[PDB]
């Protein structure tokens, strides 16, 4: 089921559903969290690279390809979570996007944001 | 390998590599690097010899096959072969792995005992200070007697704080503040993680900012209600929505701070919110009427009213502020004649000459008297300036 589901996140990804893909995301690691830790390791070890890819969605559409602050803070708290479960090998790059996404959140004008 | 090469067929080949390749790849490539160890133990070794010859011959297989559904460079393994000069940067990399493996662990814990927070000074922190400090001993000690560069240490040192600290605050989504004071007596407990500070300090930034966002949006909002509406101000937003989130999302957390940063980080607040988001922004205003003054004298009354910090009552900032903005909230609705003869009480020690003299335009229409009262303001500021 959870297959299923991140496979719909990857291809509404092909489609940049990035919120329906954020609900699976949310349901299916809610669902994880009451199903155990088994779960937790299986579901990395298999598509970790999936929660990668879609953690560095970047849409073409956006507004001077620009990112939107709320897609900034929801991609920060989407590999905040990941980083937790994630396959060792890869701390680094989602850190770095992680601090690719900080540098840029601390970089906007907040209070009038062109991207909100 | 050999039976791929010398053992099957060209189709026979041509189509197991297409089948197998990208497992070959993947996983010959994922068994040299975790025996990476043992295989660059040695200089020269039939071991590497084979592996090197196994690599060549995997690249031979993607071309006498011809396949492009998977591809093998063989750099990665000629490199990693070659990478024979760091022999410590492998050993570090593992060293990192076993430390984020164990920060991972660490907050796997079902019993969540990390989460009890002792008041140490009183600041409330959890158990987790102390594991990143026991991580940070084994890390300076693991690079004791390894040969890494200085150059890479602090990197992978950052990228373990940041990690970690993104760890954590992936585990305080909603306790930020309290993760925010734990980093704080980290800091104080240990001043080289400057990565620690300027990244606690920015995501304190974030939160506040957010806030500020959410608090300025609110507030345009309920100007624009104001501009719009004139007969029910709709003190909704402010009574139910601004004023508790403020208290319990601002004014709590920044007191639970409970220090220099906390008081300060207030003081900031309440100049975001008593200038920016309120005196700014009804600065910005065309036109105030009577009962949008009446209605902007009720909303900084009840601010003033609601807003009190008496942790900051002591701050001279504080009480001129809050002064200045009772003051506002007083002289909107009233008349010129009243404003005159406050601010010849000297009421208007806060308020700038020309912020006053805007309040005066915006409050009040074109008449001779607001001319009078303008150019005694202006004047009397202005003999106040040559002693």
């Amino acid at each position: 089921e959870v297959d299923l589901m991140v496979l719909h996140i990857d291809y509404a990804l092909v489609n940049l559903d990035f919120g329906t893909a954020y609900e699976l995301g949310k349901q299916v690691f809610e669902i994880c969290q009451e199903a155990g830790q088994h779960m937790m390791k299986a579901l990395g070890d298999e598509h970790w690279l999936t929660f990668y890819q879609m953690g560095k969605f970047v849409d073409p559409n956006w507004v001077d390809n620009e990112i939107p602050t709320e897609i900034i803070v929801l991609q920060m708290s989407i590999l905040g979570r990941l980083l937790e479960v994630c396959p060792l090998e890869e701390v680094e790059i989602v850190t770095s996007q992680w601090s690719t996404l900080e540098l840029e959140l601390s970089a906007r004008d907040l209070v009038k944001d062109k991207y909100a | 390998c050999d039976f791929m090469l010398d053992g099957l067929a060209f189709r026979d080949r041509k189509t197991l590599s297409y089948e197998l390749g990208p497992l070959f790849n993947t996983e010959f490539t994922k068994f040299v690097k975790n025996n990476a160890s043992i295989i660059l133990e040695s200089l020269d070794s039939p071991l590497k010899n084979l592996v090197s010859v196994i690599n060549n011959k995997l690249t031979r297989l993607v071309a006498k096959s011809e396949v492009t559904n998977w591809t093998h460079s063989g750099k990665e393994i000629q490199d990693l072969l070659m990478n024979k000069q760091l022999y410590y940067n492998l050993l570090l990399d593992k060293v990192l792995e076993s430390h984020i493996s164990e920060i991972r662990s660490i907050f796997e814990d079902p019993k969540k005992s990390w989460q009890n927070l002792e008041v140490v000074e009183h600041i409330e922190v959890t158990q987790l200070p102390k594991l990143f400090l026991a991580i940070s001993q084994n890390f300076k000690s693991s690079f004791a007697d390894s040969h890494v560069d200085e150059q890479y240490f602090a990197y992978k040192y950052n990228l373990l704080q940041t990690s970690y600290m993104a760890m954590c605050t992936a585990n305080f989504s909603h306790n930020w503040c309290q993760l925010y004071v734990d980093m704080r007596y980290l800091i104080e407990r240990d001043e080289k993680l400057y990565r620690i500070k300027e990244l606690t300090r920015n995501l304190l930034e974030t939160k506040l900012n957010m806030k500020y966002r959410i608090v300025c949006q609110l507030i345009r909002h309920q100007l624009t209600e104001f501009r719009e509406n004139e007969r029910n101000p709709s003190w909704d937003a402010t009574i139910e929505k601004l004023l508790p989130y403020i208290l319990k999302e601002i004014v709590r957390p920044l007191q639970k701070i409970r220090g220099e940063e906390g008081s300060r980080y207030l003081l900031s607040f309440l100049n975001f919110l008593y200038n920016d988001c309120v005196t700014k922004e009804i600065l910005k205003w065309q036109i105030i009427s009577e009962v949008n003054s009446e209605n902007l004298g009720e909303l900084v009354s009840l601010l003033v009213n609601n807003t009190d910090i008496q942790l900051l009552a002591k701050e001279p900032s504080y009480k001129k502020m809050r002064e200045k903005f009772a003051t506002m909230g007083k002289f909107l609705p009233l008349h010129l004649k009243e404003i005159m003869e406050m601010f010849y009480n000297g009421d208007f020690y806060l308020f700038a000459t020309d912020e006053l003299i805007q309040w005066i335009e915006l409050l009040f229409a074109d008449t001779p008297l607001r001319r009078n009262a303008i150019d005694d303001i202006y004047e009397i500021r202005g003999t106040a300036l040559d002693d």
